[PDB]
């Protein structure tokens, strides 16, 4: 057996083609060393954490909320100008909604699907051909949205304006 | 049967029930309330008050409380007895969710028994729609004298 | 600058640093005939004396109320070179060191008297394995993941208590 | 016939599609579905016809409420972002609900749906089984066509700066 | 156990506790430490051999 990513690698043994966005690919071993569904229940919140991320850092190009009108639109700086009330009350809802997955890993941790929070209030998945389809959706833009945040996050630091404005004003390299 | 956006997935039933009712009780107050304060004014007002309509009263009678005013604190009052009976009734909320014997909304408030004499097959319903109207008229009448300094009897009266 | 400290290419102190490290130099350098080898030597001296002093002027240092460079090593990025980037040099190096030898012991742990081995090396392996060092970071981790470079606790002879 | 004598015909191109020629010398329909590549063919072809018949109109008429642009493709930077926003959203609902929200290749032929098809014929002008045939190949002709005219209006419409119609009765070459 | 067998040792007071032996010989008289295990290390005495009763020692 060899793995479809890296054709000339043997297939990886903990890994397999029932997980969404299987792709054979694990050459430094994680899985053979770490518990499979919990690299990927760490994979899909990491996933969703730069969906929402992504789609942040490119947002208030656009249009911001009222109150933060005045803030700027490089979010690094924007990270800073958030009092410490605001980022206290996003940490406590950040921590009500971990205590679903703090109570889904470690207590009933054999129990469901990587990712499954409980989460369908609209009820898609029903459909089981739409059901595979989002899976595997939710992992590849989870994993292309940690290569774009990461991207936009560094860009970010170089020149000092978000990604969009960096784009139009072709501030593509360090000047 | 009408949820199109699953929420009640996303909390306990009955916690979102007795919620239901509880923000269909209050806005039946403060929309009645509103109308009332209108077409009636309790004595003595008008001094302390003016001529303000449903928000502003607020506002205007925690700025004369902001004082020191003795005939000014109406707010406080109304704030103590409805935080005291939330906190004395705050038990039942949790017995319903533990499985209790009592119904969402059900505190056997009944002195003139109108409820228990007939069947109580409709009041019910006729509470919950009620209530559901309660909510969103007090929203339509606070935003309306938010753009407008018209209330209830003012602005339905004629057609800015 | 950074913790109250003055860049050394304005820093006057530096600048009496080089002054009085040349006059050394020179009243040294009075007593010598021109083409004399002497003379030759403390020449060479003052100009790498100065050329030291003048690159140092030009590199971002920071000097302090002595006049001497000062390294920031907090971490911040325009003072990397200072510690980080040596660091990271230096932790290359002495991972290929450890990996290279710790290859070299299990190579030799396999052998006909695996103690000749060590004190008479195989230097045809040895620089087998000298060479395998440029690629110790995945190796070493492929080694890790693959339950091949951790030992189980129960392999392994500890004290009685 | 083969379109390209020269080339073997492509193996999935089989006759019982209308307007089909024999023509896919890249290689499509060997990788993706013909099923969803002639779903995007009529789409494409639709959405053009009705295109090159705005383009023609809104060079003549325009609606009281609405200013009027330089050209038909200048009248898109004079309707209200609001209008366009709503546009956007009436067409998204339209596309949600003909496809039944299965709109990705993997689930949107789940349920047997024939290509091209929205159960849309007011009119029963494809009551007859022969004459629905003869107009299933004259609608992707149609659709071809104004694939290609719009490309041709368009760019033309940009280049110029003279609409259509002026445009050919004031031909003015490159210069 | 057996000769020529592969052990480790259980005997939390030998030198070679948790380490693997090769079993020499066992006796089959009323000996009290009949499995003789050799060792490639030695010991802080220089010794490279001891007996073990079966329960200290355990086949790998
Ligand atoms: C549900 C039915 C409905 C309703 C009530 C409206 C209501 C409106 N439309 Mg119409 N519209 C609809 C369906 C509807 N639309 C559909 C289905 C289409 C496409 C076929 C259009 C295409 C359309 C165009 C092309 C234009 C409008 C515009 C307008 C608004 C003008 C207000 C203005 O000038 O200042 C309001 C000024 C603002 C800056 C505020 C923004 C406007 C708010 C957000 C409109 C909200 C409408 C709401 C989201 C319903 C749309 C749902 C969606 C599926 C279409 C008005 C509120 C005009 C407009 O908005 O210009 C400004 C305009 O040019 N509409
Ligand atoms: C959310 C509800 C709400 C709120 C915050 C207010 C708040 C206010 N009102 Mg309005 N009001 C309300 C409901 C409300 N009212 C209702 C329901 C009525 C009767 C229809 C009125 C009639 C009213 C008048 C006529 C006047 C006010 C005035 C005022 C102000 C001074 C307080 C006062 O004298 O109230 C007086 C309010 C009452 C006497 C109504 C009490 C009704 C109770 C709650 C019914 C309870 C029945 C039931 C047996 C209890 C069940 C208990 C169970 C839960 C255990 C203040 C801003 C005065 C003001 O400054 O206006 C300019 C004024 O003149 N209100
Ligand atoms: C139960 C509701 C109620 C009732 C029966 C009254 C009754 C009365 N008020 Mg009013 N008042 C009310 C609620 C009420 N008030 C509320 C909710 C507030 C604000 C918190 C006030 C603030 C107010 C002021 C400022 C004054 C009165 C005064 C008076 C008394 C004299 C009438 C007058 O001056 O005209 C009258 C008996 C006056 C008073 O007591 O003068 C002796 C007076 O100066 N009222
Ligand atoms: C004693 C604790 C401590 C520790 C552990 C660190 C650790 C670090 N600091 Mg330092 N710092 C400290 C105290 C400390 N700092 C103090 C007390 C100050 C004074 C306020 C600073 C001021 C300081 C500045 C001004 C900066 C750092 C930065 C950094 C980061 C750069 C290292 C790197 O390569 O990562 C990041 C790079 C990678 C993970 C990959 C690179 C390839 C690192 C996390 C730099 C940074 O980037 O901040 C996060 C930076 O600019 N630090
Ligand atoms: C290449 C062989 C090798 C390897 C991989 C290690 C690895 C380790 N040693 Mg050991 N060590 C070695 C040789 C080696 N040592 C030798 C030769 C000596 C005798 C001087 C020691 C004496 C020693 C002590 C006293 C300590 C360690 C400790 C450690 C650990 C932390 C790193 C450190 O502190 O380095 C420290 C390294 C030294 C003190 C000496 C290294 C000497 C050279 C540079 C390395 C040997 C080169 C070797 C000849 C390679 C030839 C390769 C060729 C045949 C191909 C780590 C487990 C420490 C520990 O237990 O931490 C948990 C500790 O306290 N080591
Ligand atoms: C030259 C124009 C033309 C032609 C011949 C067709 C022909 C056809 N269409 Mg298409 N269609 C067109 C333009 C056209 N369409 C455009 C511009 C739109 C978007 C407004 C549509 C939207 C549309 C839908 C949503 C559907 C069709 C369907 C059909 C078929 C039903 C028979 C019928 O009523 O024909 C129409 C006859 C005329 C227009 C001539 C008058 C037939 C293959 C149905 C089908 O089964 O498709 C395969 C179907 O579900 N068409
Ligand atoms: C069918 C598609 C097509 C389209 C849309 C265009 C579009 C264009 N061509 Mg291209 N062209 C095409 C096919 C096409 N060409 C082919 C197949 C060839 C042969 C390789 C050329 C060779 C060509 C050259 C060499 C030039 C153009 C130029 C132009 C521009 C003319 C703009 C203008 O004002 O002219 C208005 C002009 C007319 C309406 C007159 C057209 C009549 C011509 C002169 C007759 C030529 C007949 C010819 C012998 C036919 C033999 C065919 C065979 C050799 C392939 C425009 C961008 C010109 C350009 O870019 O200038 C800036 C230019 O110099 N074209
Ligand atoms: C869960 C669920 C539902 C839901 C939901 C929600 C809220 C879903 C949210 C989904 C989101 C927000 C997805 C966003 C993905 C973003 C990506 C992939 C961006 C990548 C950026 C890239 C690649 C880049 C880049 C860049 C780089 C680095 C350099 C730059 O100079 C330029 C450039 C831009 C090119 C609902 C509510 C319907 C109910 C249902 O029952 C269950
Ligand atoms: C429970 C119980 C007891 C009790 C009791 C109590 C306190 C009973 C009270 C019941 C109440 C207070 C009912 C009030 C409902 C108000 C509604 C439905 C208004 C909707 C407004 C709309 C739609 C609007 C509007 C519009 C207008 C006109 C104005 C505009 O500017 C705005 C707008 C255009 C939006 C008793 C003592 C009987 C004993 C019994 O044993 C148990
Ligand atoms: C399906 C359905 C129905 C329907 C329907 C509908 C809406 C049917 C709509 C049909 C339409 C709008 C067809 C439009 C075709 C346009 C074409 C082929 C392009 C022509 C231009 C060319 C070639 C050109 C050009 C040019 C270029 C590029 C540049 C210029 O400088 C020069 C030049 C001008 C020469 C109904 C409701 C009837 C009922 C029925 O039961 C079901
Ligand atoms: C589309 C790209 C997809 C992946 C790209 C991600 C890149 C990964 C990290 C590479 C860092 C980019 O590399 C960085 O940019 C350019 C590349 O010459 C260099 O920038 C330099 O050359 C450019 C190109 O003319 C000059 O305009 C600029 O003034 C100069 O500073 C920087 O010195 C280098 O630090």
């Amino acid at each position: 057996e060899m793995s479809e990513a890296i054709p000339f690698m043997p297939k990886p043994a903990n890994i397999d083609s029932s997980m969404p966005g299987y792709a054979g690919f694990d050459p430094l071993g994680f899985t053979d060393y770490y518990s499979a569904k919990w690299m990927q229940e760490a994979e899909i919140k990491h996933g969703r954490v730069c969906m929402l991320a992504a789609l942040g850092m490119v947002f208030p190009e656009f249009a911001k909320f009222p109150q933060f009108a005045s803030f700027s639109t490089n979010p690094l700086e924007a990270f800073y100008q958030v009092s410490p009330a605001g980022w206290g009350q996003i940490f406590l809802f950040i921590g009500v909604l971990e205590t679903f997955s703090y109570e889904k890993s470690f207590y009933n941790f054999e129990g469901g699907a990587p990712g499954a929070l409980g989460f369908d209030p609209l009820r898609m998945s029903s459909n089981p051909a739409s059901a595979k389809q989002y899976a595997a959706a939710e992992v590849r833009n989870g994993r292309l949205a940690m290569i774009g945040f990461s991207g936009m996050l560094h860009h970010a630091i170089v020149s000092k304006q978000g990604p969009i404005t960096q784009i139009v004003e072709q501030n593509f390299y360090p000047k | 049967g009408f949820d199109p956006l699953g929420l009640s997935t996303l909390c306990n039933v009955e916690w979102l029930r007795e919620a239901e009712i509880k923000h269909c009780r209050v806005a039946m107050l403060a929309a009645a309330g509103s109308i009332a304060q209108d077409l009636y004014q309790f004595p003595g007002v008008e001094k302390i008050v003016g001529s303000a309509k449903m928000t502003g009263v607020h506002d205007k009678i925690l700025a004369a409380a902001s004082t020191g005013d003795y005939k000014a604190q109406a707010m406080s009052q109304i704030l103590f007895w409805t935080s005291f009976l939330e906190i004395v009734t705050l038990p039942a909320v949790f017995e319903t969710m533990n499985g209790g014997p009592r119904k969402p909304g059900v505190f056997f408030f009944d002195p003139l028994g109108l409820g228990k004499g007939d069947k109580m097959g409709e009041m019910e319903l006729k509470e919950i729609k009620n209530g559901r109207l309660a909510m969103i008229g007090v929203g339509g009448m606070v935003h309306h004298y938010l753009l407008t300094g018209k209330g209830p009897i003012q602005f339905l009266s004629g057609i800015p | 600058d950074v913790a109250g400290l003055t860049p050394c290419g304005e820093s006057k102190e530096f600048a009496r640093r080089l002054d009085g490290s040349v006059k050394k130099l020179q009243t040294r350098l009075s007593k010598y005939e021109a083409g004399t080898p002497p003379a030759l030597a403390l020449q060479k001296q003052i100009d790498k004396t100065k050329n030291r002093f003048d690159r140092y002027g030009k590199a971002g240092l920071l000097c302090g109320t002595d006049g001497l460079p000062h390294l920031i090593t907090d971490g911040r990025w325009t003072h990397s070179g200072e510690f980080v980037i040596p660091g990271l040099l230096f932790l290359y190096v002495a991972g290929w060191i450890g990996w290279v030898g710790r290859s070299y012991v299990l190579f030799a742990r396999t052998a006909d008297k695996p103690t000749e081995k060590e004190i008479i090396i195989d230097v045809p392996v040895a620089l087998s394995f000298v060479s395998t060092g440029f690629i110790w970071p995945f190796s070493a981790f492929k080694e890790f993941t693959s339950g091949n470079l951790i030992v189980p606790a129960d392999e392994i002879t500890v004290s009685p208590r | 016939d083969n379109a390209m004598p020269f080339l073997e015909r492509p193996p999935k191109l089989d006759g019982s599609l209308a307007g089909d020629v024999g023509f896919d010398p890249v290689g499509f329909s060997n990788y993706f579905d013909l099923r969803w590549l002639r779903e995007s063919e009529l789409k494409h072809g639709r959405v053009c016809m009705l295109g090159v018949t705005g383009l023609l109109v809104q060079e003549a008429v325009c609606l009281p409420q609405f200013s009027n642009g330089k050209t038909p493709v200048d009248d898109f930077f004079v309707v209200p972002a609001a209008g366009l926003w709503q546009v956007f959203f009436a067409i998204g609902a339209v596309e949600f609900f003909s496809h039944g929200f299965k709109l990705t290749p993997g689930d949107m032929f789940s349920e047997g749906r024939e290509a091209g098809d929205f159960g849309f014929d007011p009119l029963g002008c494809g009551k007859n089984p022969d004459a629905l045939a003869r107009r299933r190949l004259v609608e992707v002709k149609n659709g071809r066509l104004a694939m290609i005219a719009f490309g041709g209006l368009l760019h033309q419409q940009l280049l110029t700066g003279q609409g259509t119609f002026e445009q050919l009765a004031n031909f003015k070459a490159i210069a | 156990v057996k000769r020529g067998s592969k052990v480790r040792i259980l005997r939390k007071e030998s030198y070679w506790y948790q380490d693997i032996g090769t079993v020499a010989t066992i006796d089959t008289s009323g000996i009290r430490y009949p499995v003789v295990v050799r060792f490639e290390k030695v010991s802080y005495s220089g010794v490279n051999t001891n007996n073990f009763s079966l329960d200290e020692v355990v086949e790998v």
